[PDB]
């Protein structure tokens, strides 16, 4: 399960974990555990979504106010070099 | 299950491929759902789901013949049918 | 409340109460029940979330195999006329 | 509270309701929420869905005025 989970923040203090799933459309979301009033840890469906969804959202400008970060321990891990 | 008309069969994957290598292939078209690769010859079978219909079409718009084509390999994807 | 409720159906089979927030994306959802492999409850934050949730979904089509349909018990009930 | 996506409303017509309020709102873009608060105009709150559906408001205002054919309302931004 590790592969599967990433940790989010700075978002809106007033999301509920319904409002945290949304950020992470299309992807598919099966757990959150908020962490603090702007954190949480997330389980996604798979590695492959977590490592898009952590390219996608990292540094990601909801508005003036709210940057996301977005982290996980995936890593890309091709057996041969990709052309 | 899974999503209707966003899911792709693969054939003729090089064998020394995992499944981080036949994503890398479909993620230039489109978001990826799932992907799996499964172990005769000098190729393997494989799965892929995009994450919505839109983005398998967009596979679809890229194939040539029921081909992707790289530069060392060529892939040949047909639809689940369901 | 009745006025916070709706209800949402033909999404795809495999959605779970994460999925079904997404589709439900930017209103804020505090409560889903779902109630059939395409159908489920959903509670908004309030009659006017549920109004336009409403106008925004019923009929829309997610892709050629899913069309949504989405109705909620709530009324513009405008005190005086609309200009 | 969503930051910049709130309004302070002044000289509402006495007669309006929330709905009207929203109807208002809901031109310029998606209504969080909306609330009045009631000789002649009340105060109210509106909520928008989102900054950018708040910014769709700011663009369309004269001074702080929210200007329709019977009505001239007074908006200024909430802050925290």
């Amino acid at each position: 399960m590790q592969e599967n989970m990433l940790k989010i923040s700075g978002y809106p203090g007033m999301l509920n974990t319904f409002g945290i799933a949304q950020l992470l459309t299309p992807y598919r979301v099966n757990g959150i555990t908020m962490t603090g009033a702007q954190s949480a840890v997330v389980a996604l469906e798979n590695k492959f979504q977590v490592y898009q969804a952590v390219q996608d959202f990292n540094g990601k400008k909801l508005d003036r106010n709210h940057k996301l970060q977005v982290s996980s321990l995936v890593v890309s891990s091709p057996a041969v070099p990709l052309e | 299950y899974y999503l209707k008309d966003a899911g792709f069969h693969i054939r003729n994957i090089p064998k020394a491929w995992n499944d981080w290598n036949l994503f890398h292939v479909f993620q230039n078209f489109g978001k990826v759902s799932y992907c799996r690769v499964v172990g005769d010859g000098q190729v393997q079978l494989g799965f892929v789901n995009m994450m919505s219909v839109a983005d398998a079409d967009e596979v679809r718009k890229n194939m040539n013949d029921g081909n992707l084509i790289g530069e060392n390999f060529t892939l040949k994807v047909t639809d689940h049918k369901n």
